[PDB]
């Protein structure tokens, strides 16, 4: 599994998931705390 | 999709090539091309 | 899974299922072997398949035996499409000839202890002499890599710098075998074969084989290791 | 920097891509985008041209003296090719290897003869044209095609080769190579 | 035309001023539909004006003639062009309908009624009239199902469609007995999107394509009558946000996923996008190069089963990690490619050795050579080949251009969906401008964060 | 035999060995045998 | 004033001047790039070779310090940012001069190895004729190559050093000594006494120039900050708010 | 503080650090190119190149970069340095298999 | 540091960058090949900043 590069696919997939969840959470906390949720719009460029 | 490709795009009335900085980058690209993954190429054209 | 229904399934139902790395097995006939008709034969679709990959290790306390290893590559072990000519006599003395086909298999295995030993599992140009029950011989063994293979600092046999030019003083040193010359001497191996479950109706043969062959010598470096390869083989006569 | 106007509204001057050139007792078509190189290959070279993009797309002529009367005295095309194997390039690797396959023992390159020809001039002189594939063990540039043309002047045996990459052969250089090959007229 | 003060929206929010304008909203929609179909007609007519028949249509940077060819008009046995008259008829009809829709759009954008509620109750709606706007959604679903059924009937009784998978190299055919099996037809939906499976990219035959179209059309008709005859559930009301900008953001999320999936279709699918018209894929070009060099060394006397490459793994033949016999080269990474010129060459264990040694086909070899010479690889200046290659072949694949542009559209529309989605959530929360400076939630909670 | 753990200055290795942990995840056994399957309770297993 | 003087000292150390002796502070990279020591040696050969006593001898008449100066390892701009320490810890201590290598091919013309430019860490080895066209090279490909020494037949001969009048014809040793002469003159270095890594280090002149250039840039920033501080001594803590 | 874990408590320090990051970056880049001005580079890792020299299997991305850089320079010299008139032949140019 | 210090340290203005986008690209690849400017610590300091 290490020889064929499986840990790579695992880490990259989980990083994709974590980054998308992180910026959607930025949207969420801006919604909860009383902000404008374009912080997630701004993070859509590092996500991109 | 590639970037700009202005290799040998500047030629004179005699048809002799005006080597440009684009052609300098072209031959540089050959230099970093010939042996990137220097064992996995079994064909001249790299369509993979 | 016999050869009769091996062609009876399309590529869609065998893709990604490991059937393409599985030899046919003979289900009819008897294992008495002697029932096969004698004479000159031309086998086609001779198939190879390993069942165990083990690497010899000089055990520390003076012992010497083969230890089980872990296959680092995926299911890329077998070799198909083998040709050649067979002769069978009344007393049972047989000879084996192999000419071309998918006659190499580069596969790296992991030894217990974080050790990797790459090798080229080959059976090319094998001349098995003996009877139907057992017959052995010698076969050609290529090293591994081509003459033009390039290491981290170029170099190598055919193409390369012939020296590590990153160091302006490490050109003449004890590393004569590391930069000046790269060894590509082809070794020789030992193969033991046994024939079982012969179908005289369609000339189908099977059995278990044994392969002894030295591994990669990493181009004039640390000595290679002898590998014991066991598995099942299948063939079709004419 | 003398005073004359710019070239405008008077159509293009050259588009075919070939510019005539003549040397000593010979004249042929050279590519307009190719640049002659001062790297003389063999000791008997008068003219040599090459492409500025890749140095593989090169061409030169040979002005070696002769001891026979004509190339007909040299005989068959196979016998003529079999004497001039230095032009392709000798293998500098001598170690025996079987781990490359498809070639002869202790060999990493092969000369695949793609064709021969018997082309006549205006009156009676023959223009030998052949085609040789020069592969390698690794197949660099997918091999190399050797397009050779030979003739006999008053002495000074004139050979040609338009050596070019095989990727260039199917990517826009075969027609230019043929135009160079069939224009190698020696008078 | 309104100002900033009476609407609260600036010029860069101009059509925001017509969020609460049903009539001008529908007029802008009709005008924009006219714009879309006007570009359809203009693209069709421009492409057929610059269409050269002897050269392949993908070499000329043509996209829409491949679409009409997949529809099954003007082509014969082998994908060659025979008559551009249906192409002209489609483009002319698009231009005339564009004139009609543009006239309607400018009429309802200039002198159309401001709101449709007081005059036309069937067309009158707000963003909170759940039953009325679900009736509108059901009307649109029935319309789309009717369009899918039109495509189905075109494939069934109106000359059929083009199959690149047809024996001999693709032809126009009539489809019969579609794939109505539920498990087979939803296996693509429940499939993994990675390589080897590709989710719904890996649709390979027209019977399955038409069966899926029948499935989606009948289901869409059922959904339309469902939305017309029913009302959204209270749990849907609680979970959802019910503003016009919310419906806009939801549609933008849908079309963003749509565009990403369509980009993957353009870059990989060769069944719904035959390479004879759209140009070869990257997979098709790589395996074409391997096959062309294999048959070249076969015809010049070399054994492909033997003669291992510099790596010792096999220059022309290797084994897939699952064990299938595949071509040599780095093209091993593209070993899951399926194009209709290798399956006869492919046997049970993969590539059959005797098949590839003794049963070659001239159409397959010339198709592979032409795809090799025109791989989907070129510059934005339409300079062919890699970035190191000289400007001699004027070709960049429509597959590459559509994949690039459709990724642009899908990603920008994802960001637009997120934009309007955040604005929908905050505006329905009643917060579309900021904190009230006297009712800050921050100053009323506990410290330490 | 000639270079056992007490010749290598091993401190907690004898204490792991004394109570039962003899196999290792490295594919060897301190008695000179080969660990076919050491399981989860090896030296590195106990350390983790 | 002090980073003015820092730029002055960096310039005078990198270009060389009256108070910057080569004997004490090492050579300059521009002397190597201008063939200064090589030109000196070769005209010291032209004199006393044009009047008899040919290149077989009188190379011993060439001082050993001059040949040590004609070496790219003696170049101050051949090290790295982190090739740390003494030059001897880089290549070993020179023990003796083996003489100027004269290369001759199978027909008789005298070939010369191309001198390594200062900008390169590695350089290919080629053999060029008097007329300026490459006659041989160390073959990378070695396949369908017709410039290799193994087929051209170049022998190397030495004069006036530890090896004098000795002609090597073996391809491996002529390749190795051609690679050694690629760096300039030919010298033997003791390496095991200081554990030499192999790469070249930098001269004290080069390190001096680098440190003083960095210090001069930092002091330019400091002078800008102190100029702001001088003219703006009244509004540091805040502005007049009016 | 709830998203990232840390947050700014001062507009003045926020704006000054916004000033601080690119000026520090550009000044350190200037010092680096000043170091490059005298052929003093971070080119070779001595220990890694040593173990790559005595280990033909030890391939790393750093060694791949090093080899690609001498390939860069070998292709640079001829067409970028006319005053050296380096007439490097085609064969001496380092290249991999095929291509 | 890039238009005066580098040419003054090197052989001359020819190794200095030329005023032009593709010429700056040539100079950038020149530092990539000759200097390994990506692996330079001060350069990583700068790109991080
Ligand atoms: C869970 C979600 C995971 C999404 C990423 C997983 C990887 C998807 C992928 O492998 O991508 C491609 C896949 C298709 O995979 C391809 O599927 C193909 C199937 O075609 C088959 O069938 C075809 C029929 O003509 C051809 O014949 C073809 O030759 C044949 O092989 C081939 O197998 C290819 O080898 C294989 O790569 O697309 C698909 O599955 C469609 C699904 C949508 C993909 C969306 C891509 C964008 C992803 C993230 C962008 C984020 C944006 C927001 C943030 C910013
Ligand atoms: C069909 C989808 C759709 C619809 C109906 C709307 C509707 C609306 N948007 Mg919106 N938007 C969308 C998609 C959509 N948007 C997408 C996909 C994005 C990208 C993330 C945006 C980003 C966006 C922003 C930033 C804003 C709006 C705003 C608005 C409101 C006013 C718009 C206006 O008049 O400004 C005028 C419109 C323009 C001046 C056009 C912009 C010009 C662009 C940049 C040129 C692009 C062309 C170029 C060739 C594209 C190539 C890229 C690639 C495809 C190759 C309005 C109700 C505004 C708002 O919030 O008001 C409440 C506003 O701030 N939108
Ligand atoms: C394709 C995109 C599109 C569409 C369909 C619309 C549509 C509309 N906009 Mg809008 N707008 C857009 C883009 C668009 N806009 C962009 C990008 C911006 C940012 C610059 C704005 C900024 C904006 C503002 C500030 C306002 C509108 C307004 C309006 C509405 C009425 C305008 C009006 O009646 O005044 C008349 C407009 C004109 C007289 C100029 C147009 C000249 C003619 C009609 C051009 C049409 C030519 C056409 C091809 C002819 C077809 C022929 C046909 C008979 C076949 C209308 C429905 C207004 C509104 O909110 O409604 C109350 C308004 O306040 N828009
Ligand atoms: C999205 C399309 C659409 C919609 C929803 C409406 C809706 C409306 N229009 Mg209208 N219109 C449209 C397009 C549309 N129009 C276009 C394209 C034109 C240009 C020809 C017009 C020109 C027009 C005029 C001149 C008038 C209206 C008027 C009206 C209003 C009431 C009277 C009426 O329905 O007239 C009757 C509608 C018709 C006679 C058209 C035929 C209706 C059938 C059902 C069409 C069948 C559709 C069929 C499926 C084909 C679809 C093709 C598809 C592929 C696009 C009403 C709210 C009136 C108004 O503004 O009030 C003062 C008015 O007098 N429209
Ligand atoms: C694109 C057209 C379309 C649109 C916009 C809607 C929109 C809506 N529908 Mg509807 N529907 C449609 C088509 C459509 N439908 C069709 C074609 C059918 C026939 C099958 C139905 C049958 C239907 C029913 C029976 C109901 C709705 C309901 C609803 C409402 C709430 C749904 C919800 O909560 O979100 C989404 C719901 C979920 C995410 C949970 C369901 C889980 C999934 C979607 C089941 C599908 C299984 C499948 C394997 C999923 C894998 C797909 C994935 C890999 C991409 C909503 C406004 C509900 C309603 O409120 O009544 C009006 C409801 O009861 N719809
Ligand atoms: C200015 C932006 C722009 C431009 C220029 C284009 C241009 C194009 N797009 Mg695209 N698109 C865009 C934006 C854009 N798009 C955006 C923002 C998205 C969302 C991300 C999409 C999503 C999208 C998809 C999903 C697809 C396209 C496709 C296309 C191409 C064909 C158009 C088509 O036929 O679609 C579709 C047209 C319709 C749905 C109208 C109805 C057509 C009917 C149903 C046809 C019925 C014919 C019938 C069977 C004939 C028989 C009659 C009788 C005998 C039965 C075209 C070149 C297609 C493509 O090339 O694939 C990549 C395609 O599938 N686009
Ligand atoms: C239940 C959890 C657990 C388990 C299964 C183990 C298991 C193990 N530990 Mg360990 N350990 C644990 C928890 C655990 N530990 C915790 C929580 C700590 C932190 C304090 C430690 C710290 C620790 C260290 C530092 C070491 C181990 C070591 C070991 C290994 C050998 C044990 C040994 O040295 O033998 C012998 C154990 C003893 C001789 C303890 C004697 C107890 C005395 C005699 C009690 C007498 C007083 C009592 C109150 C009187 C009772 C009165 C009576 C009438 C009832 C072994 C695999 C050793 C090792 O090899 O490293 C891996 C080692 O050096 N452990
Ligand atoms: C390549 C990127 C780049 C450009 C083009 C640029 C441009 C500019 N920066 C300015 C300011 C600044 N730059 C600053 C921070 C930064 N600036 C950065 C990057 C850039 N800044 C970075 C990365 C930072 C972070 C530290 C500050 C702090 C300031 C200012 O105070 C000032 C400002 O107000 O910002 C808006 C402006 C004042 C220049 C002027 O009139 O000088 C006058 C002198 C002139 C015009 C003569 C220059 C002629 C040059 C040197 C020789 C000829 C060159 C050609 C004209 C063009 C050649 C182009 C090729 C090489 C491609 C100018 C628009
Ligand atoms: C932490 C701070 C120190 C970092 C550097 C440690 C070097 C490690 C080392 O080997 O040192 C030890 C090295 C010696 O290193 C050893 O030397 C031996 C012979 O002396 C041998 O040659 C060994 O091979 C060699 O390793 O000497 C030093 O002290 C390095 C001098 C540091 C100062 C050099 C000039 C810097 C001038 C300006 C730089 C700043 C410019 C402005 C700011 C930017
Ligand atoms: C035509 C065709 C076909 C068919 C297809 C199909 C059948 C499709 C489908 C499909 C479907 C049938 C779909 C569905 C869907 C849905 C969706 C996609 C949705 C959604 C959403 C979401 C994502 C959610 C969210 C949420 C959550 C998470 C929870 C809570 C609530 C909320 C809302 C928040 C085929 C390919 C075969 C063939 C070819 C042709
Ligand atoms: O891995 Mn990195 O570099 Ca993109 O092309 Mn294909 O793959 Mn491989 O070769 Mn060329
Ligand atoms: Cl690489
Ligand atoms: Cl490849």
């Amino acid at each position: 599994w290490l020889y064929n590069g499986g840990p790579y696919q695992l880490v990259v997939c989980h990083f994709f998931l974590g980054v998308c969840c992180y910026m959607g959470r930025e949207w969420e906390l801006s919604y909860r705390l009383g902000m404008r949720p374009w912080i997630a719009v701004a993070y859509s460029a590092p996500v991109a | 999709l590639n970037g700009f490709n202005f290799n040998q795009s500047v030629v004179d009335s005699n048809g002799r090539v005006l080597n440009t900085w684009a052609d300098i980058i072209n031959r540089a690209n050959l230099g970093m091309e010939v042996m990137h993954e220097r064992n996995a190429h079994n064909f001249p054209l790299d369509l993979a | 899974l016999t050869y009769d229904e091996l062609q009876g399934l399309t590529y869609l139902q065998v893709k990604g299922t490991g059937i393409a790395n599985t030899c046919p097995v003979v289900e009819q006939g008897t294992s008495n072997v002697r029932e096969l008709k004698p004479g000159d034969y031309k086998l086609e679709k001779f198939c190879m398949e390993p069942t165990s990959f083990t690497v010899k290790e000089v055990v520390d306390k003076g012992r010497e035996e083969f230890v089980k290893t872990k296959l680092l590559t995926r299911l890329t072990i077998s070799q198909f499409g083998m040709n050649g000519s067979m002769k069978i006599n009344n007393d049972g003395s047989v000879e084996f000839r192999e000419d071309e086909g998918l006659d190499y298999a580069a596969t790296t295995v992991k030894l217990p202890g974080g050790e990797y030993v790459p090798f080229l599992f080959t059976i090319k140009e094998f001349d098995g002499k003996g009877t139907l029950d057992s017959f052995s011989g010698d076969f050609l063994v290529p090293s591994y890599r081509g003459s033009t293979f390039l290491d981290p600092k170029g170099r190598g046999g055919a193409t390369g710098y012939d020296n590590a030019i990153a160091l302006p003083a490490k050109a003449d040193a004890d590393e004569i075998q590391r930069l000046n010359n790269k060894s590509y001497t082809p070794g020789k191996g030992s193969a033991v074969f046994s024939v079982a479950k012969v179908d005289t109706e369609t000339g189908e043969i099977a059995g278990v084989f044994e392969s002894i062959q030295p591994s990669d010598t990493e181009m004039g470096a640390h000595p290679a290791k002898d590998i014991k390869i066991t598995g099942l083989w299948y063939g079709q006569l004419t | 920097a003398y005073g004359e106007g710019a070239n405008v509204f008077g159509r293009v001057t050259n588009k075919s891509g070939f510019v005539p050139y003549a040397g000593d007792s010979f004249a042929l078509l050279l590519p307009s985008k190719w640049n002659p190189s001062d790297e003389k290959e063999v000791d008997s070279i008068v003219l040599r041209y090459a492409d500025n993009f890749d140095a593989v797309n090169n061409v030169y002529v040979i002005a070696q003296d002769t001891d026979k009367s004509s190339i007909q005295d040299y005989g068959s095309p196979e016998e003529f090719i079999s004497q001039f194997g230095y032009l392709l390039g000798r293998q500098a690797w001598a170690g025996q290897t079987v781990s490359e396959g498809g070639f002869d023992a202790n060999k990493v390159s092969s000369a695949a003869l793609l064709g021969v020809a018997t082309e006549k001039d205006k009156k009676g002189k023959t223009y030998y044209k052949f085609e040789i594939l020069s592969r390698t063990a690794d197949g660099n540039e997918g091999g190399r095609h050797q397009l050779v043309k030979a003739t006999v002047s008053n002495g000074k045996l004139y050979l040609l080769k338009v050596q070019a990459g095989d990727k260039r052969w199917f990517k826009g250089t075969d027609k230019e190579c043929l135009g160079v090959l069939d224009s190698f007229t020696v008078v | 035309g309104r100002d900033q003060e009476t609407t609260g929206f600036a010029w860069w929010a101009g059509n925001a001023r017509l969020i609460n304008l049903s009539g001008k909203l529908l007029g802008a929609h009709v005008a924009h539909a006219g714009l879309i179909v006007f570009w359809a007609g203009a693209m069709n007519l421009f492409e057929v004006s610059h269409f050269v028949p002897e050269k392949p249509m993908y070499e000329q940077g043509l996209i829409l003639l491949p679409h009409i060819a997949t529809l099954g008009y003007g082509v014969g046995p082998g994908g060659e062009v025979l008559d551009t008259f249906p192409y002209f008829v489609s483009g002319v009809l698009h231009l005339i309908s564009s004139a009609v829709l543009g006239f309607g759009g400018v009429y309802h954008s200039l002198i159309g009624p401001e709101t449709l509620e007081e005059s036309y109750p069937f067309f009158g709606y707000v963003w909170k009239d759940k039953n009325k706007m679900t009736n509108i959604l059901g009307y649109h679903l029935i319309i789309l199902g009717c369009g899918a059924w039109l495509l189905v009937l075109k494939a069934l009784y109106f000359g059929g469609v083009y199959d690149t998978w047809a024996p001999g190299g693709g032809d126009v055919r009539i489809i019969s007995n579609p794939t109505t099996n539920a498990a087979i037809i939803f296996g693509y939906i429940v499939k993994s999107p990675f390589g080897g499976d590709g989710w719904i990219v890996s649709v390979d035959n027209l019977e399955d394509i038409i069966g899926g179209h029948i499935w989606i059309g009948t289901l869409c008709i059922l959904g339309g009558i469902w939305h017309i005859y029913t009302t959204p559930w209270p749990w849907a009301r609680r979970a959802f946000v019910w503003s016009g900008e919310a419906y806009l953001s939801y549609s933008l999320a849908a079309v963003s996923l749509m565009g990403f999936t369509a980009c993957c279709f353009a870059w990989f699918n060769n069944t719904a996008y035959p390479s004879e018209f759209y140009g070869p894929t990257g997979p098709e070009a790589s395996q074409a190069q391997a096959f062309t060099f294999l048959v070249r060394d076969q015809r010049l006397g070399a054994n492909v089963a033997s003669a291992q490459g510099p790596t010792g793994l096999g220059k022309y033949l290797m084994r897939s990690p699952t064990g299938e016999i595949i071509f040599g080269g780095e093209t091993m990474r593209f070993w899951d490619f399926r194009g209709p010129w290798v399956e006869p060459l492919r046997g049970p264990s993969g590539l059959d050795l005797v098949k590839l040694k003794n049963d070659i086909q001239p159409w397959q070899e010339r198709r592979a050579a032409e795809y090799m010479t025109h791989a989907p690889l070129g510059s934005l200046n339409s300079v062919g080949g890699v970035a190191t290659e000289i400007n001699a072949v004027n070709f960049v694949s429509p597959r590459s251009w559509l994949a690039t542009s459709h990724f642009c559209l899908g990603f920008f529309f994802f960001v637009g969906h997120l934009w309007h989605a955040g604005r929908a959530r905050a505006a329905a929360a009643g917060f579309e401008k900021g904190i009230d400076r006297v009712d800050e939630p921050v100053l009323s909670m506990r410290p330490l964060d | 035999v000639l270079n056992p753990m007490w010749r290598q200055g091993m401190f907690v290795l004898p204490f792991l060995t004394r109570l039962g942990v003899t196999q290792s995840w490295g594919g060897w056994t301190i008695s000179g045998e080969t660990s076919s399957n050491p399981g989860i309770w090896s030296y590195e297993g106990a350390a983790a | 004033a002090v980073f003015w003087a820092a730029f002055v000292v960096a310039g005078t150390m990198w270009y060389g001047s009256a108070a910057t002796p080569i004997e004490l502070f090492g050579p300059t990279r521009y002397q190597w790039d201008q063939g200064f020591f090589q030109q000196e040696i070769q005209k010291r050969v032209a004199q006393s070779t044009s009047e008899g006593l040919s290149v077989s001898e009188a190379w011993a008449k060439i001082p050993e310090k001059l040949a040590f100066y004609d070496y790219i390892g003696n170049n101050p701009a051949k090290g790295g940012l982190f090739r740390t320490g003494a030059m001897n810890s880089g290549d070993g201590i020179a023990v003796g001069w083996l003489g100027h290598a004269s290369f001759k091919d199978q027909e008789g013309r005298e070939l010369f190895v191309r001198r390594m430019p200062t900008f390169f860490e590695t350089f290919p080895v080629v053999l060029i004729d008097k007329d300026g066209v490459v006659r041989a090279d160390v073959p990378f490909r070695k396949a369908e190559s017709k410039y290799s020494i193994e087929q051209v037949g170049v022998s190397v001969t030495f004069y006036g050093g530890e090896l004098n009048g000795l002609t090597f014809t073996d391809p491996s040793t002529v390749k190795k000594y051609a690679r050694k002469a690629q760096l300039g003159e030919i010298f033997e270095f003791d390496r095991s006494t200081l554990q030499s890594d192999g790469v070249f280090r930098s001269s004290p002149r080069g390190w001096f120039t680098f440190g003083h250039l960095s210090f001069a840039l930092l002091f330019f920033f400091g002078h800008i900050w102190h100029g702001s501080r001088t003219i703006f001594r009244d509004v540091f803590a805040g502005i007049d708010e009016d | 503080s709830q998203i990232f874990g840390v947050a700014f408590s001062n507009k003045r320090w926020l704006h000054f650090f916004m000033l601080f990051v690119p000026v520090t970056g550009l000044w350190m880049s200037a010092l680096g190119v000043v170091g490059l001005a005298l052929n003093l580079r971070a080119y070779d890792f001595v220990s890694q190149e040593i173990r790559a020299a005595e280990d033909p299997e030890f391939e790393t991305f750093y060694t791949k970069n090093i080899l690609l850089n001498e390939g860069i320079r070998a292709w640079m010299a001829a067409q970028d340095q006319p005053h050296e008139k380096l007439t490097l032949p085609e064969e001496v140019l380092p290249r991999g298999n095929a291509l | 540091s890039v238009f005066l210090i580098y040419p003054l340290g090197q052989s001359g203005w020819f190794f200095a960058p030329s005023f032009g986008v593709a010429s700056i690209f040539r100079f950038i690849l020149f530092f990539q090949g000759f200097h390994n400017w990506t692996l330079n610590p001060f350069h990583m300091m700068g790109v991080a900043g």
